[PDB]
Order: C-alpha cells, then structure tokens, then sequence
C-alpha cells in the first residue's frame, strides 16, 4: 500500500502550487516593487520549485511501486532542484526576518540610506550560496563525505535558526514596550505563528535528512511525516507573507 | 543662440589635430551635435555624429577607425580628434546641432566654420542642373533625385534644403520635405513624391544667390548632393 | 522600424530616467498640514523652530526633511479641495488658550478635522499655545463663562485638564487614530523634537505597513 | 438691500425671453445626433487598418 | 424693504417657473422611444501611459489628436505622443498642486492652475530649446478650477471665490468678470462658436455668460447638489452636467428646461467628469467608484462600462476626431480607449 502520506501531498502540492504562481503574478505584474516584495517573490518562486519537484518526486515513487520509472537524468534533475528549492526557502524566510527587523529598530536609516539594489544583491548571493551548497552536498552522497556533509548542514542550522529567533524576539518586545494601539495584538499573534511554523518545518527535513546520510536507517515512522511537514510549509507561508 | 569653432591651421601628413566647438545662448544638453565638412570647391560631407547623453556615436566610412568624437556638458563643448591626416582631408568643417522629437526641426543652426590644411549601399542624390541663369522678379524652380524612395512607412518623408550664400554658413529653408522652418519669408515652397522632390521660389530678389543644397535623413551614412547654384 | 524615431525612444528614456530619480527624491521627504484658528499660533509654531493660496514652508532636522503647508488662508468650502491631503504624515494642529472667543469655533473644525472621511488614520498633533496668557486670564476671569456646565476648582492644572480632556473627546474612533498632546511655551524650543517623534512613529507604522505585518 | 436691486433687475432681464417649445429642441437634438451618425468611430467600429491604435 | 425685495423675487421665479412649463409639450423619451438603440459598445484598452508618480488630476486633447498634456499632484506636467506612448516634455511646476490643465488650439502654449490662485502659461516652440514661463494671472482669490483658451492671447478662467474671469494673455489683465454665482465654481466648457460659455458653481445650478457683453444669459436650477463637470453638446444648442447627488442631466439653451436625466438605482456615487462623442449619441461619465459608463444621451439607458482602474478617475476626454478617448485616475496611469 502507499502510504496515505504520498496521498495527502500529492492532494496539498497542486494547490500550493496554484497559490504560489498567483502570488507570483501578482507581486510581478499588478504591484509595484518595494524591497519586501523582492524577497516574497524569490521565497514563492523557490517554493514552486520545490513543490513542483516533490509532487514529480512522488509520481515516480507512485511509478516505481506501481507503474515504472526507467528514467535516468529527468529524475536526478528533479531531486537536485528539490533539495535547491528547500535550502532557498530556508534562507530567505531567514533574510526576511532580519529585514523586518531592521526596518522596525532603525527606521530612519531604512527610509533615508539604504541602497535600492540592496534586496536583489542579498538575494542574488542567497541563490549563489544555495547552488553552492548543493553541489557540494551532491559531488559526496565514505566517512569523509558524511562529515562534509554533516559539518555544512550543522553550520548552516546553527547560523541561520538562531538569527531568525533572535531577529524575531527583538521585533515582537520592541512592539510592545511602545505600541500603544490596542488591536496590535493581532500582529502579535502573526509574529508567534511565524516562529511556530519556521521551527516546526526548519528541524525536521534538514536534521533528518543529515542523520539519514549518517545512519540510512532509524525513521521508523518519521521520513514520511517529516516530507509532509516541510511540504505543508511552501503552501503555507504565502498566506502568512502576504495575505495576513 | 551662435557656435563658434576653433582649432584649424596647417598640419603635416601623418600628424594629429584636435578642433573644439563651443555653444552658447540655449541648453546644449538637449541637442545632438553634428559635424560636416566643405571642400575647397566641392560640396558638403556629412562627417561624425553625437546624440545627447553621448549614447549613439554614429562615424562616416571615410573617416571611421582614426576620428574620435566627443562632448563635454558641463563645460558646453564639442570636441573632433584627427590622427593620421592625409590629402583628402583639406576643408572646412561646421558645428551643428539638431533636437529630434515629434515635430521638431533638426539642422536648424549652424556653426561659422574652420579651415584645415595638410600639405602636400548608400543612398545618391543628383543634383544634375549645376547652373541657373535668373533675374529679379522671376520665378525658379530647382530639382532633386534619390536613388530610393525615402517615404517611410510612418507618413514621413525626410528630405531636407539648405541655402549657402556667399561667405556665409548655411541656413535650413524647409524641413522634410514640406514643412517650412522658423524666420524665413514665406515664398519659399517645396513639394514632390517619393524618389524625385522640387524646390520653388516665387517673386526672386536679392540675397537669395547662392548654392542650395538637398540632403537625406532616413539612414546612417547622411549623404548631401552636388548642389545648384544661382547667377544673375 | 525607426528612421529617427530612435532618437525620440532615447530622449523619451532619458525623461523616464530623470523622472523616476526625482520620485526617488520626493518620497524621502515627509508631509505635515498646518491648520488652526486665525489669528492663533500658527506661524508661531513656525516661528519657534528654524523656519494667497498655500504658504508652504521647509525646514530639516536630523537628516530628515520636513514640509509644512498652512492652509488657513483659503477661504472656500473645504469639501471640495481637503481630498489633496490624504497622504500627509500629520494634521500639526494649534488652539489658543487666551482670547477664550475663539474656542467653540475651534471644537467644532477640530471635531470636523477628526472625523473627515480622508483622515481616518492619519495621526492628528495638538498644540496649546498662549499657556500664560491663559494662566493669567483664568485668574483674571473664570473660566466658567464659555463654559457653563463647568464645575471643577478655578485652578490652572484643573482648567488645563479639563479643557484638554474637552478636546481629546471629540475624537470617535480611538481605535485607528494616535491624537497627542503637547503645551507649547513661549521659550526653549521643544516643537520640532515633539514633531519628529509623531512622525518617528508614523515612519514605523508605514514600515509595517510595507512589510506586511499589518 | 444692496444686491437686492441688482438681483431683481437681473431676474427680471431673464424673464423677458423668447422660448421655443421643447418638441423643437428634442428635434434639433436627434437631427444633429443622427445626422452625424457615421462620423463616430466609437458608435460604430472601425476596421483594424484605419485604426491608428 | 428687504422682504418686499424678496417677495418680487419669488414671484418673478415662479413667472419663470409657470413660462417654462408651458412650454413643456412632450419629454425627450417620448420622441425618442422610436429610434434604435445602441444596443451594447465593449471598447478596449490599447495604450497605457506611465510616469506619473501621484494622483493625476486633469488632461486635455491636442487639437490635432495626437499630442496630450496631464497634470499630477507630484509637481509634474507631461506632454505624451499617444500613438507610440512616447514623452515629449515634462515640464516641472512651481507648485505641486495642481488642480486643472489645458491645450491651447494652436499647440503653442499650455496652461495650469491649482490651489496657488494662479494660472501660468507655459511656451512649447520657444527658439532656446526648453519650456518657459511666459506669463503669471495673479487676480483671483481662490482655488483655479478650470481653464480653456479662445484664442492664443485670451483665456477664461474659473475659481473658487464664485466669480469667472476673461484674462488678455499679453498685457496680463482681467479683461472681464464674471459674477453672479453663490457657491463655488468647479467645472467651465466654451460653445463650438465661442461667444458663449457655462458653469455649474456647488450652489445646484449652471449659468450661460456672454463672452464680449460680460452679464449671465440664462440660469438653470434643476440638480440637488454641486455641479463637478459640464460640457457642452457639438452642436452648441445644449449641455450635460454632473452632480454629487449620482445622477447626470441635460439641459438645452433655447427650451430653458431640463430635457433628462440619467441615474440608476445602484449607482450612490458622484460623477467627476463628462464628455460627449462626435456625434453627440454617446454620454460617457467618469464616476467615484472606480469605473466610468457609457450613457445613451437619447434613451437615457446605460450602453457601456470601462473598469481598467482601480482608484477614482478624475479626468476624462474625448479627441476631436472622435478615434479614441483617455482617462486618468488617482492611480497615476492614463488609459486610451478605442
Ligand atoms: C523525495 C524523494 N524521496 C522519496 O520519495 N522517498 S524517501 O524518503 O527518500 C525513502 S524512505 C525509504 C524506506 C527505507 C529507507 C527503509 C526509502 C526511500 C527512498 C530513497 C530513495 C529512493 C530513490 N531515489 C533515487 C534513486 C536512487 C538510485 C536509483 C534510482 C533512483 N534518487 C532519489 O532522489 C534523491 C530518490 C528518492 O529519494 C526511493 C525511496
């Protein structure tokens, strides 16, 4: 039997797909450009990419189960840009935390000095530092290659989570000490929901997916759940970015 | 509104030389400038272009490769470098300026003039009747010639005159081909279809002896005609 | 395709250019409307700080450029040409405490101001001038004369309290607007400072605003 | 009182006017609208080739 | 005295009101129920103007429709080349509020006002390449709601302090004033002919001046609110006029009386603008909600919707050719419509 997992995601990756590729048009076309609408649309289009790669990723499980999948290079294609799509997303829900940070702590600086190019550069470098990481994650998966592996993805975790809880406790007490509306705790509660969803969907695929290079076992019933929670996440975060 | 030019002299062959232009009296920034050349007897040469915000540096063939054109703003200057002079560059050069945008009148003003001397697929316009005998009071009619049709798709026809008196700089008369232009008299006409044009000037007087030249603005290489002359 | 319409594309291009960097400049630069009573303190606001139509005046402090409109001079139906303001960053507002004729006059533009359909969130400033002459004056005559349902102590802090609480309480919706307060004195200029904090806050609010926090 | 004179010598003026009846102006309105009928590219399309937009 | 004074008024309006109603044979519906309907017009966007940073407040058509100038609230006034959507010139204001703009018939010159009680004229052909100031009107004293040139050295104005001017444009004097009205003036058209011209003044009504004898004419009394737009009918016999009260009507010059009116149950918001076609069949009104309509000036049945807008359009017009109309909005673009 396939596991109801593939089922549920393969029903909640055509939606977020869709939503996805609206928010796209949208901040492409009909709004115009400020500097958090360049890092809402490269977060929506590397979660299209990834969710696009998932819901392919499943068929073929669904294939090789069921039907077949004597493909070679389409499918290696495909989990490359999968594992690409997913560092992307990471990094840039971290930028952007740091850069409602910034705005709220210095605003003066924010709406008098920065530079109008300084969101694509960030970006642009993110996207560098992503492709990096995945090719070298690629070239190695024997001892040596897991320690690669497990020394980048650590650094990676241990630099960018810390820096987006930081930013995100700084931003919610500095609202609080001086908001003097009343209804503001609605942000309140936005921010914290924010925080839920990056921790909840940060750990698992990444710390997993580094103690499968390491093990290729345990995962008794986890895996699965893991790759629904971190998809669940690119469908969400349109609505948390830009709607709320 | 003048340009005054300077910098011309007499050079040895193989040398270099640098002539300079200098505006004054209206926004040089928003004019493109050109640079046109006479010889000694001959016609006028279209030579280098330069469009405002120094982003298209249009050259000529005869020239291309050892010229260089250049503008300041700020300083409201033109500049011409010359290297590896030869013969055939012995003549006079002009300073122009031209504004293009939908209505306007390019080749409008030019320059005085500077003489230089070294010691010792494109479009042809015909200008056949070199010579006019006419008196006073007389209608004349002038002629013209081009090898294609300069009728472009947009309604435009870009042919244009220009009347060079004697010991003077040339002035513009008529603006693609029907439109007349700013402070001349009103008996100056002209008129005629794709790949052959016609001058005309009615009740002749004075000060209006001289050469008169055609010229063409549908393409790169600009390319002047022999010109026709008037004689009393 | 283009014979010297190339020319014109390039000219067109370079307008866009200096366009679009004149923009840049004039969004960096915030907007306060200036109104009060005739006759009241509202050059003299101006006047404290270092500073027919639209009166437009400019000043800076602290790297940011300030814009003051008074448009008190205009003498015609505000219905018809308030909806210029929408986008202004504050409605800097000033009553005078002497005269004491001037006042029911000044609650009601007050109350008109706050609850105009334009400025539903903009953050009003509100300045009291003329404090001694005022001080005086109670002293001199009781306040009780405009003020019949009056019943408080003939006191300066209680007159001041009262009178402030009597223009606070015309504002309906409390939930959106952020209406200040501030006793301006004839000496030690303090306005511009009481002015750049209004709009420190209004420049965060905006952030938010951008980022999509709310 | 001042602009009560000038106000009533004003009424007064217009008072005094001839006035056609209103089956002659609706006449002359629909004469001139659909006289003028096929003048209206907006009232009725033009072929692509004419057209300049 | 006083109240006599009054007492004649009010009876010589109801004299007035007792002659325009014998006049009243028939209504315009009636006439027209027999002619055809328009039935259903979609026009289509085909260009869209961008650069404008604000709000843009008014336009006007080029006498050759080809050229047109608009006004924003950024301290911008842009001359666009319609068919290739190219800029000409981009002429920076004194003032940033600018309430009105026109086209001088010649293409020589283009004025604008605003809130600084002042209308300046700006030359387009000067022989130094760049636009001038060429003259300051400086006698009002108030808000400038409209301007249109009769020639290219007079001008008529329209303000907020209730009174109408006739400038001449050399010597920079008030020819002529205008006065009569109560309430402020908003909106001002000139007849075909131009000896003649209207204005609805916020009092609920719109007057007719005489150009070179300087006294109102005619006076007409039918709307509830304040007049925003007017525009006179091609042939010069009739007008059209915009209320805040939602609903349009039209009058003509010689019956003296309201001819029809135009409104509909789901529209609560006023018109901003009006403009005829070149026939005169076509109402097309620029409305607060976002969207303008399409009117049937005979049958009094709307015939059309534009909704390319998403903020309030403010300036609406129809080129003398009749080939396309252009309309701007609070959103900083300008949509040609065909
Ligand atoms: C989204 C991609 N992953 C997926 O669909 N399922 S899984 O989480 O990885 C999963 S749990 C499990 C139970 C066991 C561990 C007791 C097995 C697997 C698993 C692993 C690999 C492949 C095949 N595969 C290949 C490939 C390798 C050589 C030859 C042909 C194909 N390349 C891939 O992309 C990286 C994958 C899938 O991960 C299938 C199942």
């Amino acid at each position: 039997q396939i596991p109801i997992v593939h089922w549920v995601i393969m029903s909640i990756s055509p939606v977020g797909f869709v939503e996805n590729g609206i928010l796209l048009w949208f901040l492409c076309f009909r709004m115009r450009r400020n500097p958090f609408t360049v890092y809402i649309t490269h977060l929506s289009i590397a979660d299209i990419s990834l969710l696009f790669c998932i819901f392919i990723l499943s068929i073929d499980y669904a294939l090789d189960y069921e039907l077949s999948s004597g493909h070679y290079y389409t499918i290696v294609t495909l989990s490359v840009t999968f594992l690409f799509g997913y560092n992307t997303g990471l990094y840039l829900l971290t930028a952007i935390s740091v850069e409602r940070c910034l705005s709220v702590l210095y605003p003066i600086w924010y709406r008098c000095h920065r530079p109008k190019y300084q969101s694509a550069l960030v970006c642009a470098l993110l996207w560098a530092l992503s492709c990096l990481v995945t090719t070298m994650e690629y070239v190695m998966c024997r001892n040596d290659c897991r320690a690669v592996i497990i020394f980048i993805a650590i650094l990676s975790f241990l630099v960018f989570t810390p820096l987006m809880l930081v930013s995100s406790t700084i931003l919610v007490v500095k609202i609080r000490k001086n908001t003097w509306a009343s209804h503001s705790s609605k942000l309140y509660i936005v921010i914290m929901v924010t925080i839920i969803i990056f921790l909840i969907f940060a750990m698992p695929m990444r710390l997993l997916y580094l103690l499968y290079y390491e093990y290729w076992s345990t995962f008794g019933n986890l895996h699965h759940i893991s790759l629904l929670f971190s998809t669940i996440n690119s469908s969400a975060n349109p609505f948390i970015y830009f709607f709320v | 509104v003048q340009l005054v030019e300077s910098g011309g002299g007499l050079v040895q062959p193989g040398g270099s030389r640098k002539l300079s232009c200098s505006a004054s009296g209206f926004a040089f920034s928003s004019f493109g400038m050109h640079w046109v050349r006479q010889a000694p007897e001959k016609g006028l040469e279209w030579v280098a272009y330069i469009s405002s915000g120094s982003g298209t540096i249009y050259y000529a063939d005869t020239v291309k490769g050892r010229f260089t054109i250049s503008r300041d703003d700020p300083k409201n200057t033109l500049f011409l470098q010359m290297t590896s002079l030869r013969s055939e560059d012995t003549a006079m050069y002009y300073c122009v300026r031209s504004i293009y945008y939908y209505g306007s009148s390019p080749f409008d003003f030019w320059g005085q003039g500077t003489t230089l001397t070294v010691s010792s697929s494109d479009i042809v316009m015909t200008q056949a009747t070199s010579s006019v005998p006419v008196t006073p009071g007389e209608s004349v009619s002038i002629s013209c010639r081009s090898s294609k049709s300069l009728l472009h798709s947009n309604g435009n026809t870009y042919l244009y005159w220009f009347l060079q008196r004697p010991g003077q700089s040339p002035q513009l008369l008529i603006y693609r081909m029907s439109n007349l232009a700013s402070g001349v008299p009103d008996r100056f006409s002209g008129s005629g279809s794709g790949t052959a044009f016609t001058l005309t000037i009615s009740r002749l007087e004075a000060e209006d002896v001289g050469v008169y030249y055609c010229m063409q603005h549908l393409e790169y290489p600009l390319t002047f005609g022999a010109g026709t002359k008037l004689e009393l | 395709l283009s014979a010297e319409d190339k020319a014109a594309v390039e000219r067109s291009k370079m307008i866009d250019r200096n366009l679009r960097e004149d923009g840049e400049k004039a969004a960096r630069e915030v907007k306060l409307l200036l109104l009060g009573a005739d006759n009241s303190g509202k050059s003299t606001i101006v006047k404290q700080m270092k500073i027919t139509g639209i009166v437009e005046t400019h000043f800076t402090f602290k790297d940011l450029h300030f814009k003051m409109f008074d448009v008190g001079g205009q003498r015609s139906e505000r219905k018809k040409w308030i909806h210029c303001f929408e986008d202004v960053a504050a409605i800097i507002f000033c009553v005078d405490l002497s005269d004491y004729n001037r006042m029911h006059e000044s609650m009601k533009l007050f109350d008109s101001i706050c609850n105009n359909k334009w400025f539903t969130d903009t953050s009003i400033i509100l300045f009291l001038n003329k404090k001694d002459l005022f001080e005086e004056k109670i002293k001199k005559s009781p306040l009780t004369i405009c003020y019949q349902e009056y019943a408080g102590s003939n006191t300066y802090e209680e007159a001041a309290a009262y009178i402030q609480c009597q223009f606070e309480d015309l504002n309906k919706r409390k939930d959106t607007k952020e209406i200040y307060t501030h006793f301006t004195c004839a000496t030690d200029t303090k306005n511009a400072q009481f002015i750049f904090d209004a709009v420190t806050d209004v420049i965060i609010k905006n952030n938010l605003k951008d980022c999509g926090l709310f | 009182i001042a602009q009560a004179r000038k106000l009533v010598e004003q009424l007064k003026m217009e008072a005094n006017i001839d006035r056609i009846k209103v089956s002659k102006a609706a006449a002359d309105l629909m004469a001139y609208c659909e006289a003028h009928a096929k003048e209206d590219p907006l009232l009725t399309p033009v072929p692509a080739s004419e057209n300049p937009f | 005295e006083l109240d006599q004074l009054r007492q004649e008024a009010e009876q010589l309006k109801n004299q007035i009101r007792d002659a325009r109603k014998a006049c009243a044979d028939a209504t315009l519906s009636q006439i027209t129920n027999n002619i055809d309907p328009v039935g259903r017009i979609q026009m289509r966007t085909r260009r869209t103007l961008r650069g404008h940073l604000a709000k843009i407040y008014a336009m006007h058509w080029g006498t050759d429709s080809r050229l047109l100038v608009s006004a924003s609230q950024d301290g911008k006034l842009i001359i666009w080349d319609s068919y290739t959507t190219n800029k000409v010139h981009a002429i920076p204001l004194r003032s940033s509020w600018v309430m009105t703009c026109a086209y001088a018939p010649s293409g020589n010159y283009v004025a604008c006002g605003g809130l600084d009680n002042i209308c300046s004229i700006y030359n387009l052909k000067t022989r130094e390449g760049n636009v001038r100031v060429s003259r300051e009107l400086a006698g009002h004293t108030g808000y400038l709601s409209c301007c249109r040139f009769l020639d290219d050295n007079q001008i008529v104005t329209s303000s907020g302090d209730t009174t109408c001017a006739l400038w001449d444009i050399e010597t920079g004097q008030q020819t002529t004033t205008f006065t009569g009205h109560t309430g402020d003036v908003m909106s001002l058209s000139l007849a075909p002919d131009t000896r003649l011209f209207v204005s609805g003044a916020c009092d609920a009504s719109a007057k007719l001046w005489d150009v070179r004898e300087g006294m109102c004419r005619q006076t007409f009394t039918g709307h509830e609110s304040d007049i925003n737009a007017i525009c006179f009918f091609p042939n010069g016999n009739a007008f059209a006029t915009g209320s805040d009260d939602a609903t349009c009507r039209l009058f003509d010059l010689r019956a003296d009386q309201e001819l029809m009116t135009y409104s509909h149950d789901n529209i609560i918001c006023g018109i901003t603008s009006v403009s005829f076609s070149k026939s005169g069949r076509l109402l097309l009104a620029g409305y607060d909600d976002f969207n303008c309509n399409v009117w049937d000036a005979l049958k009094a049945d709307r015939a059309g919707v534009l909704a390319g807008h998403d903020n309030r359009v403010s300036c609406l017009g129809v080129t003398d050719d009749g080939m396309a109309v252009a309309t701007g909005s609070w959103d900083s673009f300008l949509k040609i419509w065909n």
